[PDB]
RNA sequence: UUGACCUCGGAUCAGGUAGGAGGACCCGCUGAACUUAAGCAUAUCAAUAAGCGGAGGAAAAGAAACCAACAGGGAUUGCCCUAGUAACGGCGAGUGAAGCGGCAACAGCUCAAAUUUGAAAGCUGGCUUCGGCCCGCGUUGUAAUUUGGAGAGGAUGCUUU
RNA sequence: GAAUCAUCGAAUCUUUGAACGCACAUUGCGCCCGCCGGUAUUCCGGCGGGCAUGCCUGUUCGAGCGUCAUUU
């Protein structure tokens, strides 16, 4: 009725299986470098995956959409000296 | 589970037959037929769920209960009133000789102390009347077809026929022979 | 080329040659084993046999008291006056089926 | 009607329900294989103008490709590959056309009307016939069909001066030296 | 030097099992029996049931490699998958209420329910199985027993009232072609019933008919397979009925008549056109049959054995000779009870029987109404 | 554990999509279906105007063809084919349009229900393209439409439009402009509180 | 319990199909370097050579989202001319068309978009006594009509098989 | 009616090879249908018909709480 059980066991079996089995830093340069502004940003981000049911949805299926929702913006040089600076660690 | 429509069917269904029923009963009670008495058998068909106390009370008298039951009748006065009274469950009419023989050879029990036991033996048939004159199955069957004083106790004793149900093969005077070989 | 109409009341009350037209004689296979035929009826079936076949009445309540098919002979003799007393026989059909059963369950030995 | 219905909805494909739709469809397609048979097409619409017909011989197969970059580019489209990879597949087949169903992050999702040359169907039809004939072997392989005039520029104009009947055939034409008898 | 195995060789090769088969064959089991006994095929018994399977037991029993292979090469196989289909169609039909399409497929079906007839063509397997028509009268016996016994019964679910009423049609002509040609021979009764033997081109044919009285059913039986031996024997009888009237020159199927046979003419409702010591034993003589005796089985030994005139009374059957007694005509009257007209002789079944067979005129004096009857004997 | 075949596995999961997924105003009035009392009388009407099958029409043209070897009125029948009810539609000659509600090209129907509101022909959606196809004498059908009717039967034709057109109209009338879905079981609550 | 509809599969089931070869000419993909610039790197060589895929007797192209500014032309294709002009260019080396005009040949059409709705009129297979019987496809659309220098529908009166 | 004749519409056409039951460097090894001979219902040997893949149409079979119902 509610499909619960058959969702569990399909994330179950999806378990079962995974066990078996720079744009971020571009932007923020983007921001604070007086090039983008905020309404400039929310234009960017009303995106071709804008609205994306993201809670009640399966585990699986949500994976899925997360593996083929990226879109392929510019990144810099700055940016990448940015992030490695970031995750080089003590 | 059951449903309005069916309790409205079943209403009117029982109004129709309380309304025909007052009507017989207010009419003389006549049938079309000669004085005579005649010989006919009667197979009831499920035509009506639930059955008005008089024609219950009428299918008590003439024990056609279980499903498919047939017997033979007397065609008098009372007799007619009583089928012209039962007439949606009832499919009546003239038997055939060799009808009236193959139903009792094929299917043919006796009643004893309230015990239903085929008609294998004409000893047993002997143990059962004997003195009234009958001297076998044939016999039997002879006092039927010709209807004699020992008819009453010969239906009694002969167990109501149950003909097997048909596959699809009022009134009406001779079809009845089809009809037997049709469910027989 | 198209058959003129008829109703289906007149198709409805609308709806043999020889086997051997062309017959030669053929061997029999050696592989091939024929049903033995039924025994012929033996004078012990009749109605009303000579009083020597006539069993005793204890031997008759120790046939019914045995179990069926413990019996060498399905049947002992009785003796009737006439044949209105002759009763049809209970086994009839039963014994039909038991022998096309013998012939198509039961293997054939040379 | 129906069919302008359609195409209005293909139109405003970046509505609410055609966004739902093709979402749906993209997870099923991405959970299906990357090229599978269709009996019935997914815009009947487009099957239609583009000539899908409801008869014997006819399939649709659904492909998914990759897309991307080969900085150099490669040169055939995404479609064109879809319907080689598809005549590869069934080469009893016959393409005879192609239009974009779905697209995704990583993979472009094409449906492709073929046609059975070996029906008799196909053979009596006098509108087939003509892709039964033996010319149009791999349509796709050889870059006859739209995809491949559209890649090939067979348009009319001074804009397509240099292909309007052949690239190399124009190549060849203006660099060869043609002798007279009378020089 | 080849190394062969024990198991693949041998009797394993030529003896299959039932299940195995089955399995070859590809068939459920009710249609597998019904397909083996259409074509006579018989287990048998391997030598060594071992060696023909390691893995076997007593009960187990084997089947015929070549059997199997002429099982899988008949076309009623062909023909059931056919037929299956076609219970497929009408289920569809009669699922989806297309009345009018459900009837054209019953139509196609052919049932023999509103048939009478074989559901299926069986001429081909019997022509293989009967080369001569010597061994149909050989498997005559059971035929006419078997179908004689239907002809008795009732109806039921397997086997329809239509199919018994042609059941018993066949017997009659059967019993019409007998006493046409006096094959008749020898007539036994006992407490099982009738047994006839009949001389056919010099082939000895016995038959068991029981009397007429309600049979029992009670036990386990199986009307599916008791259903098709009816079509084996129905057909059989049919095709020989037709060979038998060739071969005397009258023409087939005999004509019987619709209401006499309604009354009950039983066998006076057909009638036989020639062109398209039996005899001598009651050649010139009148018999009456009584209200108790056996009508049919007095009636077939009387017309086989060439007693021109015989009546009976009115309710045991029509078209007859003069129901009265009191009609001088009447030589001899069977009477079996516990008028006296002087010229009419009071004579038993008993009477008849033992002078039937005996060929002699066994005495009427012993064989008297009202005192103890000599015990008979067997002919056989 | 058991491993469930790829399709098998795929066909629940789309199921599980289906219910999980919030729903456009189209699918979602297509997933509100109507009564069955409803459904039964449409069929009733339905099946005593069923199209003549091939049988028939065949042994009629027979019929009249012997007639002319050896004077009717135009059939009323119900109308079947998508471009075809929507002609009709459009044109204004439908009294009711039935909808099958499994469309598997589901933009077939999308403008089907609106089209008809605005027409003003009274529709409903039933459940079956599978007891659409057996309506007419087929596989299947995305559509049915029924124009007009003989005399006997002008009574029930007005009276079942008038049921529907309230008890089913109005019904799904009041809520048919939101978004459906919202499903979500206990796992699917209790993943949703920890994510 | 039963029977559909849809989807996905198996069968040494029935009927067919695809390989490979050849590749002078043809249609696409992919794609160098030597050399020249008296050195060389853009350029050139060359949208070539090698490699890959695909047909035929020809292939390809083809009936304008064209040319043009005309007093207009009028599918595509090949020759002459336009012309070493325009145009582009380490403005060096160099690259390099097209309209028009004279010719050769010349042929126009099929669809999707409509409701046959007073009647799926269409088609596949196997079974044949070869004449007509079924099964299936299909209304999520097969016949007829129609394709924008058009057409449909009525009325209308001529003329064709 | 000759020919190392011409034409050529009819046949035979060994093993391989796109190479196709598996193997291939063995005249080896398999499974289904039928036959033949030698003690032969069993044993042996041989012979004939067959058994690749992807796809299209049709036939048949199977699976799926995907899904529809079915008290008149």
């Amino acid at each position: 009725e509610d499909g619960d059980q058959l969702e569990r066991e399909l994330d179950a079996m999806y378990e079962h299986y995974k066990e078996r089995k720079a744009e971020a830093m571009t932007l923020a340069h983007q921001l604070a470098t007086g090039e983008k502004t905020k309404a400039d940003l929310i234009d960017e981000g009303y995106n071709k995956y804008a609205f994306k049911q993201k809670e009640g949805l399966p585990d699986w299926f949500l994976e899925d959409e997360a593996k083929h929702d990226k879109p392929i913006k510019p990144i810099t040089k700055e940016a990448a000296q940015a992030i490695k600076e970031k995750l080089r660690a003590l | 589970f059951k449903r309005a429509e069916k309790y409205v069917k079943e209403y009117r269904e029982q109004e129709r037959e309380k309304i025909r029923l007052a009507r017989i009963a207010k009419q003389q009670g006549s049938f079309h037929i000669p004085a005579e008495a005649k010989l006919v058998f009667v197979i009831r068909i499920k035509g009506i769920n639930k059955i008005p106390p008089k024609p219950r009370k009428i299918l008590q008298l003439l024990r056609l209960r279980q499903i498919n039951n047939g017997v033979f009748v007397k065609v008098t006065k009372a007799t007619a009133e009583m089928i012209k009274i039962v007439e949606p469950w009832v499919a009546y009419g003239y038997p055939n000789l060799k009808s009236v023989r193959e139903l009792i050879y094929k299917r043919g029990y006796g009643k004893v102390n309230g015990q239903r036991i085929p008609l294998t033996d004409n000893a047993i048939i002997e143990e059962n009347l004997g003195k009234y004159g009958i001297i076998c199955i044939e016999d039997l069957i002879h006092e039927i077809f010709t209807v004699g004083p020992n008819f009453k106790q010969a239906a009694n004793f002969l167990w109501p026929f149950k003909l097997s149900n048909p596959n699809g093969g009022g009134n009406r005077e001779e079809h009845i022979n089809a009809l037997i070989r049709a469910m027989n | 080329r198209i058959l003129p109409y008829k109703p289906p009341e007149e198709r409805e009350r609308e709806e043999f040659y020889d086997l051997w037209q062309n017959e030669e004689p053929q061997p029999p296979n050696p592989m091939h084993i024929p049903a033995p035929k039924l025994p012929p009826p033996g004078y012990d079936l009749s109605y009303n046999p000579p009083p020597e076949y006539l069993p005793t009445k204890e031997e008759r309540e120790e046939w019914e008291k045995m179990d069926p098919e413990d019996r060498e002979k399905d049947y002992l003799p009785t003796k009737y006056d006439s044949l209105r007393k002759v009763p049809a026989w209970g086994n009839f059909v039963k014994e039909r089926f038991e022998r096309c059963m013998d012939l198509y369950l039961a293997p054939r030995v040379r | 009607g129906a069919l302008k219905y359609l195409e209005e909805l293909s139109k405003k494909k970046q509505s609410d329900v055609v966004r739902f739709l093709l979402r749906v469809r993209c997870w099923e397609y991405r959970q299906l294989n990357v090229i599978h048979r269709a009996s019935r097409p997914s815009r009947p619409d487009k099957a239609r103008r583009l000539g899908y017909k409801a008869k014997q011989g006819y399939v649709i197969y659904r492909v998914r490709v990759r897309r991307g970059g080969r900085q150099l580019k490669y040169q055939r489209s995404l479609r064109a590959t879809a319907e080689e990879r598809v005549g590869r597949r069934c080469s009893n087949l016959r393409v005879l056309n192609s239009y974009w169903v779905n697209q995704d992050s990583t993979y472009k999702y094409y449906e492709v009307i073929l046609v059975d040359p070996n029906h008799k169907a196909i053979r009596r039809d006098p509108r087939i016939n003509w892709i039964c004939n033996p010319v149009h072997k791999h349509r796709e392989c050889r870059g006859l069909t739209s995809t491949g005039k559209k890649s090939r520029g067979l348009n009319k104009g001074h804009r397509f001066n240099k292909t309007r009947a052949g690239r190399r055939k124009t190549w060849k034409r203006h660099n060869t030296l043609s002798l007279w008898r009378y020089r | 030097g080849k190394a062969k195995k024990k198991g693949k060789s041998g009797a394993a090769r030529n003896y299959m099992t039932r299940t195995q088969a089955v399995k070859k064959l590809q068939l459920s089991l009710p249609d597998f029996r019904k397909l083996c006994i259409w074509k006579g095929i018989y287990p048998r018994e391997p030598r060594d049931r071992r060696k023909v399977n390691k893995s076997a037991t007593a009960s187990t029993t084997f089947y015929y490699t070549k059997d199997i292979q002429y099982l899988l090469h008949e076309p009623l196989l062909q023909k059931f998958r056919e037929q299956k289909a076609l219970e497929k169609k009408i289920s569809r039909a009669l699922g989806r209420g297309d009345v009018s399409n459900a009837a054209r497929l019953e139509r196609n079906a052919n049932l023999p329910e509103k048939t009478g007839k074989p559901r299926y063509t069986l001429n081909h397997i019997i022509r293989e199985r009967y080369p001569t028509f010597q061994d149909a009268l050989r498997d005559l016996d059971d035929c006419l027993s078997m179908l004689f016994l239907f002809a008795n019964l009732p109806s039921t679910t397997a086997v329809p009232a239509k199919m018994i009423a042609r059941c018993e049609r066949l017997c009659h002509e059967f019993q019409h072609y007998l006493i046409v040609t006096h094959s008749l021979r020898k007539s036994f009764l006992s407490i099982k019933g009738i047994y006839y033997q009949a001389n056919i081109q010099g082939e000895d044919i016995l038959w068991l008919v029981p009397y007429k009285f309600n049979q029992r059913i009670v036990g386990d039986v199986d009307f599916r397979i008791m259903g098709t031996f009816v079509e084996f024997y129905m057909t059989l009888l049919g095709f020989v009925n037709y060979r038998l009237y060739t071969s005397i020159g009258l023409k087939y199927p005999p004509k019987f008549d619709q209401v006499k046979d309604d009354q009950g003419a039983e066998l006076a409702a057909f009638s036989l056109e020639g062109l398209n010591d039996p005899s001598q034993l009651f050649a010139n003589f009148t018999f009456f049959l009584s209200r108790e005796t056996p009508r049919q089985p007095l009636e077939f030994i009387l017309r086989a054995f060439g007693c021109k005139r015989i009546g009976w009374d009115a309710v045991l059957g029509e078209g007859a000779f003069t129901t009265d007694e009191s009609d001088p005509r009447i030589t001899h009257q069977i009477i079996d009870r516990p008028g006296r007209y002087p010229g009419r002789i009071y004579v038993q079944p008993q009477w008849v029987w033992d002078s039937i067979n005996d060929e002699e005129l066994k005495p009427p004096e012993l064989y008297a109404p009202g005192a103890q009857l000599p015990p008979h004997l067997s002919p056989f | 554990m058991v491993k469930w075949p790829e399709y098998i596995r795929l066909q629940r999961q789309k199921k599980i999509l289906r219910m999980r997924l919030k729903v456009p105003p189209a699918i979602a009035q297509f997933q509100y279906t109507l009564d069955k009392n409803l459904a039964a009388q449409a069929f009733k009407l339905l099946n005593k105007y069923r199209p003549e099958t091939k049988q028939e029409k065949k042994e009629r043209l027979l019929r009249e063809a012997t007639a002319i070897k050896e004077v009717s009125k135009k059939p009323y029948t119900v109308k079947y084919g998508l471009n075809h009810v929507v002609g009709l539609i459009e044109n204004k000659k439908a009294s009711l349009v039935l909808i099958a509600n499994d469309v598997d090209p589901i933009e077939l129907v999308v403008f089907l229900p609106a089209l008809c509101r605005k027409m003003g022909i009274p529709y409903a959606i039933i459940k079956g393209k599978a007891r659409l196809g057996t309506l007419v004498h087929k596989k299947t059908a995305a559509v049915v439409a029924i124009t007009e009717v003989r005399s006997e039967d002008k009574n029930e034709l007005a009276k079942l439009i008038s049921a529907v057109k309230e008890g089913y109209l109005e019904k799904v009338e009041d809520t048919r402009k939101r978004w459906g879905g919202g499903i979500m079981g206990f796992k699917a609550q209790k993943r949703e509180e920890k994510r």
